[PDB]
C-alpha cells in the first residue's frame, strides 16, 4: 500500500469552458463561472466581474461591492464546510458532514433568495450585482450568523483534539514553502507552510 | 425547542455547552415570509441637469497600452518591499 | 452428536440461503457485466501480481508470539498445583521472556514497517 | 495582521504532565467526543417530511418556464427574439410571422429543457413578461422527448401556473 | 412530571386525529401523526394545516387527498398534487394562504389543476408547431404529352 | 387462481425493490453537490430507504449527476454494465439529460441517454435536492408499476 | 428437542441481525441530526426486510476471473461460523456446555478470518486482494493481545468454561478488578469485527468495498449478516465476561433479560462509536496493538498471576 | 425524535431474548422439570450414567428416592 507514484489524469471532466466563452457575450459568458469551481460560486462570479469591469474601466457601486464582500464570505463558509467535512468523511468520519451540511442548507437559502437559485445563482456581474437584497434578508443572516461558531466548536470538539484525527494528518503531505512557491501554490496550500499571503490583505478587491 | 427539562439537561451537560441558546433549527426569529413592498434608491446618475454623458463614460477613457520601450541610474523594483505583517492583538496564537 | 447435528445445521442454512440466491433470480450474463472491478477502467495487470507485505518481519513474529499463548493459556490450571513457589517463578519467566524479546524487536525497529 | 493555529508549547510541571498521561491512558479525549455525538442524538432532527411538507423558496425561485398572458387573454410574447439572443445555452428557438389579424405573434417558440441552464436571463431580456421561470420544480419526466417544449406546452404551463406566477411577480417587480 | 404529561401528548394525538382508526390512516399514509390547525381545503380534497411552533420547514404540511382526477392516491401520492394557490403558500413563498388572499381570477387560468402526467396516455408529445416551408408542383391529373 | 397469486407475488418484489434502493456512489460535477444535499439531514433519503454503496456490484440505481464528458463515457458504460440487475439509471440536470450549457462542445456527450438507456430524467441546473428527491419517487412508482410475474404467467 | 432448540437458536440470531441494521442506521441517523428509516413500515420496521428480499431476488454475479468453488465457499463459511459462535454462548444455560468454551470462541474466530481472505483472494480484483490483506494484517494485530486478555480475566475464573464466568461474577462484576482489561478488550472486540475504527478490509472511501467489492445479491448478504452477527456476539461475550449477571436457577428468565438488555446497550456502544470517530490507518492500527496494548497486556498477565496468589484467592479448578 | 428508535430496539431485544429462555426451557421439558444435569469430568458423567441404570427406564433425569430401598 505503499505509493510509489501518483499519476493523476484528469480531464474527465474537461468541457471546453474556455472555448465555448469565445462564442458568448460577457454576460452570456457569465454564468459558465458558477460552473468552474461549484462549491464556490459567487466568488467565481466575482473574480470574472472585476476583470471585466477592469477593462471596461467602470466602477461597481459601493452597496454592490459590499454585497460581494458579504457573499463572498458566505461562500467561503460554504466551500469550507464541503473542504473539512468531505475530508473528514475521506478518512472515515462521517458525521460532522450531516451537522455542517444543515448548515450548508441554510445558507442557499440566502442565494435562492437573492437570485432564485441555490447554487448558480448568476447574480455577481459587471458592474455589480443583478437585484437588491429583498426586505429581511439581513436579519435572517444575522440570525444565522449568530450561531454559526457553535456550530464550528462542534466540528472542532469532534475532530481537533482527537488522536485519532491527529494521526491520520499531522505530518502528512508535509510541503516546504520554497516548494510550495515553485510549484504554484496558493491560499492555504501556501498558509499551511507559513508563507503570509492572501490576497484580500495584499491585493484587495471591492 | 420542544424537549423536555430533563432531556435539554442531559444534552447540554453531555456536550457542555447550553444548546437551548443557540439552536440549529429556526422557529420565529426569521423574517417574515410577506414584506412590505421596497421603494429602491436610483443612482448618481438619475439627475436632469449638468448629467452629459461624455463626462462620465468610463469606457471612452480607457487607454491603449504605453509602450515604454520598443525595437521599432539606481536600480528599481516593480513596487516597494512589502511591510511585514504584525501579530495579531485579537487572538495572536490559536 | 448434538455438537455435530448444530454444525451441520448452521453450515446447511448457510448452504440453502446461497443456493435459493443463485437459482430464484433472472439472471442476464454478458462479458461486460463479469469484468472485473477497477473504478470504471479496466485493470493495468493481473490481480494475481506480487503484493509486496512491508509488515513481514511482523508477520513472522506473530508465529513466535502466537504459540507462547500457547504456553501461557495453561496458567489457570497450573495455579492449582500445591508447588505455588516454582510455578510463580516459571510463570513469571516466561512473560518476561516475551516481553524482553518484544523489547528487542522494538528496539531493533522490527516493528517498523518497511518503506 | 496574522495568527499562528498550531504554535502552542505544553508545560512541563508535573500536574500537566500527569493530566495529559491520564489523556493518554483514560481516553478522556476520546470520551469528550462521545458526548458530542451523544447529545445530538437527543436533538430533534432537522429531516422535514417530504412530500407532505416542502423546503421554503422565495418569490425570485426559477423553475419551470411559462409564457404569460395580458388579462384579456392575448399572448404578450410579441416575437421579439430577445430571450432567444440573449440565451447562453442556445435553449430557445423562435419563428414567427404577421397573425391573421396582423399581430406579430410566434409561430414557434420552444425551450430545449435539456439545453437549459435555468439562468433566468429569457425572463429578465424579455420586454414584456412574457416568458417567465415559474415555482414549479416537480416536473421530472420518464423520456427526454418530453423535456423539449413548444409554444402549446409553455402556454399551457402559463395557464396552468398564472394564478402563482402573477403573484410572484407581485412580490418581486419592485425589485427589477 | 414530565415523562408523564410526553404521553398525555402522544394519546392526545390518537384524539386529535379523530381516534385509532384516524390516527393510523395517517400513520401509514404520511408516517407523521402530529396535529396541526387545519389552514383549508381546495378543490381535490388536499387538506392544509399549520403549527408555527414546529421549527421553519415543519410548520406547514398537507395531507393529500385520496382521490385526484379520477385517480387513486391513497399510497401514490406527489408534490405535483398541489394546486399554484396552495403552491406559494405550502412553500412559504408567502405567509397569505389562497383563502385570506385569494389569486387574482383570469377566465384563460386552469380551473382544474392536473399533477404530473409523464408515464402516462395524457404524457406531452412534442411537435413541430410550424407549417410545411417549400411547396411541391402538383403534376396534372390529365395525360397530355 | 394463478392471476391472483402472481398479482400479489408482483407487489412483493416491487415493493422490496422500490423499497430498497442502493444507488451508486457516483457523482460527476455540480449536479453532485445537489445530491449530497439529498443525503443531507433536511431531505434524509435515507429515511425513504436510499443508501448510497460504492460497489457497482451493490447498487440498483445509478444517478448521473452532472457532465458526462468523451473521456469519461467508456468508464460510466463500465460500471453501468457491473451492476447486477435489475438496474435503473436516474439522468439528473441539463448536463446529463441533454448536454446543457455544454451540447455544443467537442468534449461533452449531448445526453448520457446516448450510453445508457434512462428510467427519470430530473430537469434544472442544478436540480433543487428536492426536485431530485420527487425523482427518486417518480422512480419508486415506476418500479411499483412493473408487471414481470404478471407478464410472465401470460407468456 | 434439540433440534428445536437449534432452530430456535439460529432463526432469532438472524431476525436479530436483520432489526440490527435498522437500529443502526436510526442511531447513526439521530447522531447525524436526521431520521434514518422511518418510511417502510412505521418506524421504518419493515426496512430489513424490503432490503433482504431485494438482495435475494437481485442477480448475483460470478466474477470472469474469480476461482468459483472459493468464491462461493467465502460467504458459506462466515455465515456458517458466525451462528456457530453462538452455540456455547450460556444465556444462561448454553446449547452446547463446553470445557473449554472460550478456547473454542477463539479457534472459531480465527477460521472465520479465512471466508475474508479467500472472499478476497477468489474476487481475482485488486480492491479484493487489497482488502484480505488488510485482513492478514487486522489479525497479526489484535490476535495476540486478544488471547492474552482473556487469560488474565480466566486467572480470577478458574477455568475456560463460560458458565464459571456467572459464577465468578456472582457478587460483583469483573470490570471493577479487571477495568483495564475491560478497556483493551473492548478495543480488541471492534479490530475483531472490522467495526469501526477499524473497519479497514472493507474500507469504503479507500478500497470501494474491499474484500467484498465483487459480491451482489445473496452472497454479499451472506457476508453482512455474519458481520453483524459477530458484532452481536462478541458484545454478549464482553457482557458475560466483564458485567457478570446474577443467575436464579429458579426464574432463568430474569438472567436472560438483565444479561439481554446489557449486551444490547454494548452492541448500541459499537454504533455509538461508529458514529464518533474517524478511521485508522492499518499501521496504525498494528502500532496501536504492538506498542501499547501488548505492552500493559503482558504486564498485567504477570499481575493477574501473581494476585490471587499473594491474596490467597485463587479460584477452584471445578 | 430519538424515543422513535425505541420501535426497532424493542424488536431486537425480544429476539434475542428468546434463545435464552428457549434453551432454559427445553432443558427442564426433556429432564423432567429439572435442570440438564452437567457433566463437565468423568466422575460426574458416571454418576449419570449410573441414574441411567437406577432409573430403570433409561432416562438419568428419572430420580429415585428412599422408596426404591426397601
Ligand atoms: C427496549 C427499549 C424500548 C422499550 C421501552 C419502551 C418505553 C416506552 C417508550 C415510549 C416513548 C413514546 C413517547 C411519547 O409519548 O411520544 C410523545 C409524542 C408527542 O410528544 P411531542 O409533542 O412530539 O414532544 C416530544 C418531547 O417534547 C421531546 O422529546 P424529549 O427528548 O423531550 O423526550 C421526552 C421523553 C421521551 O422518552 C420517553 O418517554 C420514553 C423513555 C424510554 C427510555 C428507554 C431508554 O423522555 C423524557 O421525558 C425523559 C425521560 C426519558 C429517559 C431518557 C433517558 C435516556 C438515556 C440516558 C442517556 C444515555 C443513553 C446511553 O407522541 C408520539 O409521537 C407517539 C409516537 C410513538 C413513538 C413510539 C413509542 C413506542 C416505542 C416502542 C415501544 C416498545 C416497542
Ligand atoms: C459447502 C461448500 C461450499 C463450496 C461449494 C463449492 C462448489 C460451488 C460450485 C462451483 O464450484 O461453481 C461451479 C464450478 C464450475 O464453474 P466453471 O467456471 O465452469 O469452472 C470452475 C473451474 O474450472 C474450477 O473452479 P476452481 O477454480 O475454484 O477450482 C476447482 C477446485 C479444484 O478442484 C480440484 O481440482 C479437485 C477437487 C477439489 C476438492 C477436493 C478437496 C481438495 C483437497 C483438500 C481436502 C479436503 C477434503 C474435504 O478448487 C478448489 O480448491 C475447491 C475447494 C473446495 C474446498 C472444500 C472445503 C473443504 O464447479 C462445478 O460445478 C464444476
Ligand atoms: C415476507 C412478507 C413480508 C411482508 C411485507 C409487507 C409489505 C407491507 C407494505 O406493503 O407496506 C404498505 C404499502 C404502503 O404503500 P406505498 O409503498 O405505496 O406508500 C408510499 C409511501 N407513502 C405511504 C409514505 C406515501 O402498501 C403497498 O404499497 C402495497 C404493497 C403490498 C405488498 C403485497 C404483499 C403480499
Ligand atoms: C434471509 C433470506 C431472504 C430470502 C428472500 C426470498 C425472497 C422471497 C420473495 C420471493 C418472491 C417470488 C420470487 C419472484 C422473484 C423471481 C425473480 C424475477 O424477478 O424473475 C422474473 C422472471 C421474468 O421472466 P420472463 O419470462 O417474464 O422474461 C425474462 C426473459 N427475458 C429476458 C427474455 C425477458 O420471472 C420468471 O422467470 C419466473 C417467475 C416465477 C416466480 C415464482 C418463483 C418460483 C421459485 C422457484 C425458482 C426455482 C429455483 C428454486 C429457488 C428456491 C425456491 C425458493
Ligand atoms: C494495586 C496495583 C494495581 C496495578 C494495576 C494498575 C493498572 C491500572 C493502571 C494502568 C493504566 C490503566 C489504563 C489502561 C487502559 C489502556 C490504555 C491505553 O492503552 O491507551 C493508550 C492508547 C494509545 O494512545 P496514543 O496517544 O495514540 O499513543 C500513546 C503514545 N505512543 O490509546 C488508545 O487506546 C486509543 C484507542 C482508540 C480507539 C478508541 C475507540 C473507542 C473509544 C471509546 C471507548 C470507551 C471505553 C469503554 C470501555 C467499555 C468496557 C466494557
Ligand atoms: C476449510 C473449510 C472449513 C469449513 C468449516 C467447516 C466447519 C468446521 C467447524 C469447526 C470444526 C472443529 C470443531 C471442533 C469442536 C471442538 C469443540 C469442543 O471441544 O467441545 C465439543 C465436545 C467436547 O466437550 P468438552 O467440554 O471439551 O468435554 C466433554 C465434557 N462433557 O466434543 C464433542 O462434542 C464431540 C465432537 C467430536 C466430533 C468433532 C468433529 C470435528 C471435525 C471437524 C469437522
Ligand atoms: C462513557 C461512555 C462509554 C461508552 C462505552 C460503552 C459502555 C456501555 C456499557 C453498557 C453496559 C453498562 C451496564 C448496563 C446496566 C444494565 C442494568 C441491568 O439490566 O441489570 C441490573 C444490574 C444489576 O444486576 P446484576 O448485573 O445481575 O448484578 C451483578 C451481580 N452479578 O445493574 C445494577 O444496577
Ligand atoms: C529474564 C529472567 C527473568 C526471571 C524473573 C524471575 C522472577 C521470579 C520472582 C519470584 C516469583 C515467586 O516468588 C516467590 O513465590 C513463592 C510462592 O509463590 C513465595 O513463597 C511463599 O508462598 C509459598 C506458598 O505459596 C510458601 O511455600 C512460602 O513459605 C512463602 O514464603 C515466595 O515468598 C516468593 O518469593
Ligand atoms: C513485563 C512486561 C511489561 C514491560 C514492558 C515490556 C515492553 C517494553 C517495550 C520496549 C521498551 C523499550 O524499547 C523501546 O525503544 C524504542 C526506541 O526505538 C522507543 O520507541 C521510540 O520510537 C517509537 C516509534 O516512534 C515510539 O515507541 C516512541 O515514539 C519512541 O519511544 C520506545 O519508547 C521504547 O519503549
Ligand atoms: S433560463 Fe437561461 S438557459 Fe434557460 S431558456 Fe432562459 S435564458 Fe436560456
Ligand atoms: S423576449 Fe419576450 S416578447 Fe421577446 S420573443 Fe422572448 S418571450 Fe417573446
Ligand atoms: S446540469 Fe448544471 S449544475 Fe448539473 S453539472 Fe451541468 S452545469 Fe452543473
Amino acid at each position: 500500500e505503499m505509493v510509489r507514484k501518483c499519476d493523476p489524469h484528469i480531464g474527465l471532466l474537461h468541457r471546453g469552458t474556455e472555448k465555448l466563452i469565445e462564442y458568448k457575450t460577457y454576460l452570456q459568458a457569465l454564468p459558465y463561472f458558477d460552473r468552474l469551481d461549484y462549491v464556490s460560486m459567487m466568488c467565481n462570479e466575482q473574480a470574472y466581474s472585476l476583470a471585466v469591469e477592469k477593462l471596461l474601466n467602470i466602477r461597481p457601486p459601493p452597496r454592490a461591492q459590499w454585497i460581494r464582500v458579504l457573499f463572498g464570505e458566505i461562500t467561503r463558509l460554504l466551500n469550507h464546510i464541503m473542504a473539512v467535512t468531505t475530508h473528514a468523511l475521506d478518512i472515515g468520519a462521517m458525521t460532522p458532514f450531516f451537522w455542517m451540511f444543515e448548515e450548508r442548507e441554510k445558507m442557499f437559502e440566502f442565494y435562492e433568495r437573492v437570485s432564485g437559485a441555490r447554487m448558480h445563482a448568476a447574480y455577481v456581474r459587471p458592474g455589480g450585482v443583478h437585484q437588491d437584497l429583498p426586505l429581511g434578508l439581513m436579519d435572517d443572516i444575522y440570525e444565522f450568523s449568530k450561531n454559526f461558531s457553535l456550530r464550528i466548536d462542534e466540528l472542532e470538539e469532534m475532530l481537533t483534539n482527537n488522536r485519532i484525527w491527529r494521526n491520520r494528518t499531522v505530518d502528512i503531505g508535509i510541503v516546504t514553502a520554497e516548494d510550495a512557491l515553485n510549484y504554484g501554490f496558493s491560499g492555504v496550500m501556501l498558509r499551511g507552510s507559513g508563507i503570509q499571503w492572501d490576497l484580500r490583505k495584499t491585493q484587495p478587491y471591492d | 425547542a420542544s424537549a423536555t427539562r430533563f432531556i435539554q439537561w442531559l444534552r447540554n451537560w453531555a456536550s457542555g455547552r447550553d444548546l437551548q441558546a443557540k439552536l440549529q433549527l429556526r422557529y420565529q426569529e426569521i423574517s417574515k415570509r410577506t414584506q412590505p413592498p421596497p421603494k429602491l434608491p436610483v443612482g448618481p446618475s438619475h439627475k436632469l441637469s449638468n448629467n452629459y454623458y461624455c463626462t462620465r463614460d468610463g469606457r471612452r477613457e480607457a487607454m491603449p497600452p504605453s509602450i515604454v520601450m520598443s525595437s521599432q541610474k539606481k536600480a528599481v523594483s516593480p513596487a516597494p518591499p512589502i511591510k511585514r505583517w504584525e501579530l495579531s492583538q485579537d487572538e495572536p496564537y490559536l | 452428536m448434538n455438537l455435530m447435528l448444530a454444525l451441520l445445521t448452521n453450515f446447511t442454512l448457510a448452504t440453502l440461503l446461497v443456493i435459493i440466491a443463485f437459482w430464484l433470480p433472472q439472471l442476464n450474463v454478458y462479458s461486460e457485466k463479469t469484468s472485473p472491478y477497477e473504478c470504471g477502467f479496466d485493470p493495468m495487470g493481473s490481480a494475481r501480481l506480487p503484493f509486496s507485505m512491508k509488515f513481514f518481519l511482523v508477520a513472522i513474529t506473530f508465529l513466535l508470539f502466537d504459540l507462547e499463548i500457547a504456553l501461557l493459556l495453561p496458567l489457570p490450571w497450573a495455579s492449582q498445583t500445591a508447588n505455588l513457589n516454582t510455578m510463580l517463578t516459571m510463570a513469571l519467566f516466561l512473560i518476561i521472556l516475551l516481553a524482553v524479546s518484544l523489547a528487542y524487536e522494538w528496539t531493533q525497529k522490527g516493528l517498523e514497517w518497511t518503506e | 495582521t496574522y495568527k499562528y493555529v498550531n504554535l502552542r508549547e505544553p508545560s512541563m510541571d508535573m500536574k500537566s504532565v500527569t493530566d495529559r498521561a491520564a489523556q493518554t491512558l483514560l481516553w478522556t479525549e476520546l470520551i469528550r467526543g462521545l458526548g458530542m455525538t451523544l447529545s445530538y442524538l437527543f436533538r430533534e432532527p432537522a429531516t422535514i417530511n417530504y412530500p407532505f411538507e416542502k423546503g421554503p423558496l422565495s418569490p425570485r425561485f426559477r423553475g419551470e418556464h411559462a409564457l404569460r398572458r395580458y388579462p384579456s387573454g392575448e399572448e404578450r410574447c410579441i416575437a421579439c427574439k430577445l430571450c432567444e439572443a440573449v440565451c447562453p445555452a442556445q435553449a430557445i428557438t423562435i419563428e414567427a410571422e404577421p397573425r391573421a389579424d396582423g399581430s406579430r405573434r410566434t409561430t414557434r417558440y420552444d425551450i430545449d429543457m435539456t439545453k437549459c441552464i435555468y439562468c433566468g436571463f429569457c425572463q429578465e431580456a424579455c420586454p414584456v413578461d412574457a416568458i417567465v421561470e415559474g415555482p414549479n420544480f416537480e416536473f421530472s419526466t420518464e423520456t427526454h422527448e418530453e423535456l423539449l417544449y413548444n409554444k402549446e406546452k409553455l402556454l399551457n404551463n402559463g395557464d396552468k401556473w398564472e394564478a402563482e406566477i402573477a403573484a410572484n411577480i407581485q412580490a418581486d417587480y419592485l425589485y427589477r | 412530571m414530565e415523562l408523564l404529561q410526553v404521553l398525555k401528548r402522544g394519546l392526545q394525538q390518537v384524539s386529535g386525529h379523530g381516534g385509532l382508526r384516524g390516527y393510523l390512516r395517517v400513520l401509514f399514509r404520511a408516517n407523521d401523526v402530529r396535529v396541526g390547525t387545519l389552514v383549508g381545503e381546495d378543490k381535490y380534497g388536499n387538506k392544509y394545516y399549520e403549527d408555527n411552533k414546529q421549527f421553519f420547514g415543519r410548520h406547514r404540511w398537507v395531507i393529500y387527498t385520496t382521490e385526484m382526477n379520477g385517480k387513486n392516491t391513497f399510497w401514490d401520492v406527489d408534490g405535483s398534487m398541489v394546486p399554484p394557490e396552495w403552491h406559494r403558500w405550502l412553500h412559504c413563498m408567502t405567509d397569505d394562504p389562497p383563502t385570506v388572499k385569494p389569486p387574482t381570477a383570469r377566465k384563460f387560468i386552469w380551473t382544474n389543476h392536473k399533477f404530473n402526467l409523464s408515464g402516462t396516455p395524457q404524457q406531452y408529445v412534442p411537435y413541430s408547431t410550424t407549417r410545411k416551408k417549400i411547396q411541391e408542383w402538383v403534376p396534372p391529373s390529365t395525360p397530355y404529352k | 387462481r394463478g392471476e391472483y397469486v402472481v398479482a400479489k407475488l408482483d407487489d412483493l418484489i416491487n415493493w422490496a425493490r422500490r423499497s430498497s434502493l442502493w444507488p451508486m456512489t457516483f457523482g460527476l460535477a455540480c449536479c453532485a453537490v445537489e445530491m449530497m444535499h439529498m443525503a443531507a439531514p433536511r431531505y434524509d433519503m435515507d429515511r425513504f430507504g436510499v443508501v448510497f454503496r460504492a460497489s457497482p456490484r451493490q447498487s440498483d440505481v445509478m444517478i448521473v449527476a452532472g457532465t458526462l464528458t468523451n473521456k469519461m463515457a467508456p468508464a460510466l458504460r463500465k460500471v453501468y454494465d457491473q451492476m447486477p440487475e435489475p438496474r435503473y439509471v436516474v439522468s439528473m440536470g441539463s448536463c446529463a439529460n441533454g448536454g446543457g450549457y455544454y451540447h455544443y462542445s467537442y468534449s461533452v456527450v449531448r445526453g448520457c441517454d446516448r450510453i445508457v438507456p434512462v428510467d427519470i430524467y430530473v430537469p434544472g441546473c442544478p436540480p433543487t435536492a428536492e426536485a431530485l428527491l420527487y425523482g427518486i419517487l417518480q422512480l419508486q412508482k415506476k418500479i411499483k408499476r412493473e408487471k414481470r410475474l404478471r407478464i410472465w404467467y401470460r407468456r | 428437542m434439540f433440534m428445536i432448540n437449534i432452530l430456535m437458536l439460529i432463526i432469532p440470531i438472524l431476525l436479530a441481525v436483520a432489526f440490527l441494521t435498522l437500529v443502526e442506521r436510526k442511531v447513526l441517523g439521530y447522531m447525524q441530526l436526521r431520521k434514518g428509516p422511518n418510511v417502510v413500515g412505521p418506524y421504518g420496521l419493515l426496512q430489513p426486510i424490503a432490503d433482504a428480499i431485494k438482495l435475494f431476488i437481485k442477480e448475483p454475479l460470478r466474477p470472469a476471473t474469480s476461482s468459483a468453488s472459493m468464491f462461493i465457499l467465502a460467504p458459506i463459511m462466515a455465515l456458517g461460523l458466525a451462528l456457530t459462535m453462538w452455540i456455547p454462548l450460556p444465556m444462561p444455560y448454553p446449547l452446547i456446555n463446553m470445557n473449554l468454551g472460550v478456547l473454542f470462541m477463539l479457534a472459531m474466530s480465527s477460521l472465520a478470518v479465512y471466508s475474508i481472505l479467500w472472499s478476497g483472494w477468489a474476487s481475482n480484483s485488486k480492491y479484493a486482494l487489497i482488502g484480505a490483506l488488510r485482513a492478514v494484517a487486522q489479525t497479526i494485530s489484535y490476535e495476540v493481545t486478544l488471547a492474552i486478555i482473556l487469560l488474565s480475566v480466566l486467572l480470577m475464573s478458574g477455568s475456560f468454561t463460560l458458565s464459571t464466568l456467572i459464577t465468578t461474577q456472582e457478587q460483583m462484576w469483573l470490570i471493577l478488578p479487571a477495568w483495564p482489561l475491560a478497556m483493551m478488550w473492548f478495543i480488541s472486540t471492534l479490530a475483531e469485527t472490522n467495526r469501526a475504527p477499524f473497519d479497514l478490509t472493507e474500507g469504503e472511501s479507500e478500497l470501494v468495498s474491499g474484500f467484498n467489492v465483487e459480491y451482489a445479491a445473496g452472497p454479499f448478504a451472506l457476508f453482512f449478516m455474519a458481520e453483524y452477527a459477530n458484532i452481536i456476539m462478541m458484545n454478549i461475550f464482553t457482557a458475560i465476561l466483564f458485567l457478570g449477571t446474577s443467575h436464579n436457577p429458579h426464574m432463568p428468565e430474569l438472567y436472560t433479560i438483565n444479561f439481554t438488555i446489557k449486551s444490547l446497550l454494548l452492541t448500541m456502544s459499537f454504533l455509538w462509536i461508529r458514529a464518533s470517530y474517524p478511521r485508522f490507518r492499518y499501521d496504525q492500527l498494528m502500532h496501536l496493538l504492538w506498542k501499547n496494548f501488548l505492552p500493559l497486556t503482558l504486564a498485567l498477565c504477570m499481575w493477574h498471576v501473581s494476585l490471587p496468589i499473594l491474596t490467597s484467592g485463587i479460584p477452584p479448578q471445578t | 425524535m430519538w424515543f422513535e428508535v425505541l420501535p426497532g430496539i424493542a424488536v431486537m431485544g425480544v429476539c434475542l431474548f428468546i434463545p435464552g429462555m428457549a434453551t432454559a426451557r427445553i432443558h427442564r421439558f426433556s429432564n423432567g422439570g429439572k435442570e440438564k444435569r452437567v457433566a463437565h469430568y468423568p466422575y460426574q458423567w458416571y454418576l449419570m450414567e449410573r441414574d441411567r441404570r437406577v432409573s430403570g427406564v433409561n432416562r438419568s433425569y428419572v430420580s429415585k428416592g428412599l422408596e426404591n430401598i426397601d
